[PDB]
């Protein structure tokens, strides 16, 4: 019933410029939407949790913001550890707990 | 000192069943609910299934319903999948992962699954 | 459908929706009879007159999180002339006394509300009966979500 | 039936019960008239029409068990010669999160329930205001514990 | 005051009361017409016949204190010349389970109280529906303290 | 550690009061429900009163109704038996034992009594 | 209003044996019922509570068994120290916390 | 241990603006509610200001209404007093003291202003 | 709103004499009144919360009564400490937290 898009699919930037990553569902999730962090051959990591908070030992440069059907993730300075695959994830039931397609973000 | 630990995947043949375990470890886990998340090669992630602390709650996806069976031993702290019928888009990584399990009307879900395990490779062909 | 024709209205939760409120008259004990009308989710009166209004809402949790938890549920009033909602009915609970702790279960609660006052209404006036969360909404069972009026005199 | 011959209804829980709900009428402003029956703990319907239907329970406890303590409250009707019974009103309260652990009071808290609203309903329906808990009922006051029905057309 | 000389009656608290419960009736939906009077923080019934009696009180709180808390509201009765009220509705409440520990915030709370239910009154009765703990009224809002009768026959 | 240590027993003659004392220590006694049981010689076991932790439900048998009040000192922790206008029928061992004193509608009671004092004799001899 | 019996007034067996005590009530208590043991000489002790939970440092071949009007206490391997009087408690407030009138168990 | 710190004050001409600081140390600043209460030379007591602990209820006196305003650090442990368009009737000793903030209904409140500061002297020279 | 007396404006004792000092409110305030007593030098300490209680560490010869509109500060035997300011604050609302014109207790 809900369907995620994540925008843009690739982003490719250097290090220190701003990230910005952009979740978008279907109908309206109000704020039940996490942020998670894969780095390649690792188990997904816990970034964002309900829209804008930031989870234990994630450091400044990630922030979350947006609701209902708008989400964003913008990393003020990029590091050269950041460079993973992000998805979002909606926390509703309908349908329940559904990732969204993914962002990954490489070097120029 | 918080860890889940996986185990029991492998190579199996298309129909037949597999049964994969999680053992928790360095925290309160009858507290917790679990989360089943597989990720396909070279695919993203997708949610596989869900269960609350004390299993009154299950929840799984709809191309593994009628396949699939989550459930948990509190005494062992140990959760379990149980694989039936396996596909070959079955073939993945799957991890479990811990949730808080706070919820509004049982449909929306706080905070995330924080803590992982290293997961396990199931392949079916 | 009575002798005495008279504007009623019984409208129930829908349960198909997700995690939104919106009336619905179209199942077994749900009615919407001699004019009272359901535009824009909310009950279009059709006569003048004293109005017995009620809605009872069920919302349900497992566990706490950390920010508190205010539960509101409002019967407002438009009219034809006025500027906008004016509450009739308003009731408010607190069902959070502090954050479920890490390592704690998130056992489940549920907090119920009801409303219900005669009101004089003339002809025209609009109808809402609102909640602050919908997200909390429980409409697992029948007849534990509704909204209906019912005219006294005309 | 000095009333307008409208069937009306307002039962009281049997004080002299032993943890169980019997409904009663001979009492002090509780009343059954108008052709309303009551037989084997129901409400029997007499006239076809709208009817305003409500109750109130009251629970109370000292502490909680070990066990998860769910206080329900429904009112439902069992039309003529039917086997079903649909539920017409309801409402859920969890009183008891956690129990009270060794060494602490057993305080002691008060739960009630209120249901009400209007209903269309057909001579020979069987109206039931039942709980799941008649352990927990608590009529120590008078007003705390009815059901009543009262037709508005017919 | 006369719509169509139904008694009639629905009485809003006072917003400007200092820690007391004052009903008042001057306001947009808060009626009291045909017969009905309000004298000494009482409804006086003009006619004699079976009313809907209705009301809602809404306690607010920041914590617990160390004594116990409870929240009751009754509608009660006195008959002409009688000399005792009898107690038509009532419900308790018990929102503090322990008192707030040194060190812990005084987090608010909100309990309403619904009490509704039809009953028989003569001429010249005088309702009065009261409170044991004005010091946590909340009427902040408009439509969360009320209080209302309506004559359904006669 | 956990103990309760009765007092107060002997010999009375019918009309007299006596009070019976039963100290508690090793738990928080002002938590606890407390009863009184007695036993009469060669007969079973029958229950006197009860009393909640801070003593807001009093409950006692038909036979002591009236003459009998059971009461309570929480900074003592001790539990207290008023027996006034004794009969000879009230001869009897006195057992005290506490309660977690959780119930539902204040008429059914979970649990039960688990620990108990060593009694003390009670003899309405004439 | 409720009447406990106690059956049977006088039971004797041999140590291996399995005893079967019954407690009735007139009326209906759901599960709040207690089993008590009383040896010679010693105040009781708190064997069963509501109905079917074995209290604290009981030894596991005591068990209780019933609900709303009949109920049964079983002791699988009679013990030299088992014989002793045993009496069930109705925890209801009509008339409130009735022990009933017992049942005495000897040897031979 | 458990104490509060005020300072800021002085000599200040009418009109300008001061703030006064209190630092928190010893307690769980965070969930107490906070006031500010002053004293004019050789005069009583007077209630300045108070809010409640996350900042959700803000009170003031008519006397400094629309020109004081009261806030919080909880990560500072410190609370403030902002005073703008000072006059000579505002010459006085500004105390901070804490409070459970236990009310009843937002009106009544239980208990009392248990710790003081020592005090920080606020003169308005004219 | 509120307006609140205290009498007398000073008390002239001799140290072993009991001390009565009066409070009163032109309206009721229930129970929600607390006396402080400020020392020369020193900033105020609360006495007795919610008419009757008295706070921790307040020696046994203060006491509080009285409700709605009267309320009593009594110190049965006067000690030299005890000669100082005494206020009593009504914990309403209207106006909110109003101290009283005080009552100095002194020697001659």
């Amino acid at each position: 019933e809900i369907v995620l898009t994540q925008s843009p699919a690739t982003l490719s930037l250097s290090p220190g410029e701003r990230a910005t990553l952009s979740c978008r569902a279907s109908q309206s999730v109000y704020s039940y939407l996490a942020w998670y962090q894969q780095k390649p051959g690792q188990a997904p990591r816990l970034l964002i949790y309900d829209a804008s908070n930031r989870a234990t030992g994630i450091p400044a440069r990630f922030s979350g913001s947006g609701s209902g059907t708008d989400f964003t993730l913008t990393i003020s300075s990029l590091e050269p550890e950041d460079f993973a695959v992000y998805y979002c994830q909606q926390r509703s039931n309908w349908p329940p707990f559904t990732f969204g397609p993914g962002t990954k973000v490489d070097i120029k | 000192q918080v860890q889940l630990v996986e185990s029991g995947g492998g190579v199996v043949q298309p129909g037949r069943s597999l049964r994969l375990s999680c053992a928790a470890s360095g925290f309160i886990f009858s507290s917790y609910a679990m989360h089943w998340v597989r990720q396909a090669p070279g695919n993203g992630l997708e949610w596989v299934a869900f269960m609350s602390y004390d299993g009154s709650n299950k929840k799984y996806a709809d191309s593994v319903k009628g396949r699939f069976t989550i459930s948990r031993d509190n005494s062992k702290n140990t959760l379990y999948l149980q694989m039936n019928s396996l596909r070959a888009e079955d073939t993945a990584v799957y991890y479990c992962a811990r949730d808080r399990g706070i919820a509004a009307g049982g449909n929306y879900y706080y905070y995330g699954m924080d803590v992982w395990g290293q997961g396990t490779t199931v392949t079916v062909s | 459908r009575t002798p005495s024709d008279k504007p009623v209205a019984h409208v129930v939760a829908n349960p198909q929706a997700e995690g939104q409120l919106q009336w619905l008259n179209r199942r077994a004990n749900a009615l919407l009879a001699n004019g009272v009308e359901l535009r824009d989710n909310q009950l279009v009166v059709p006569s003048e007159g004293l109005y017995l209004i009620y809605s009872q809402v069920l919302f349900k949790g497992q566990g706490c999180p950390s920010t508190h938890v205010l539960l509101t549920h409002t019967i407002s009033r438009i009219a034809v002339s006025y500027q906008t909602k004016v509450n009739l009915l308003s009731a408010i609970k607190s069902p959070c006394q502090r954050e479920t702790p890490e390592g704690a279960e998130a056992k489940p609660w549920y907090e119920p509300i009801y409303l219900g006052g005669v009101f004089q209404l003339e002809k025209g006036d609009r109808l809402s009966a609102e909640i602050n969360r919908p997200d909390y909404l429980d409409f697992a069972e029948s007849g534990q979500v509704y909204f209906g009026i019912i005219a006294l005199t005309s």
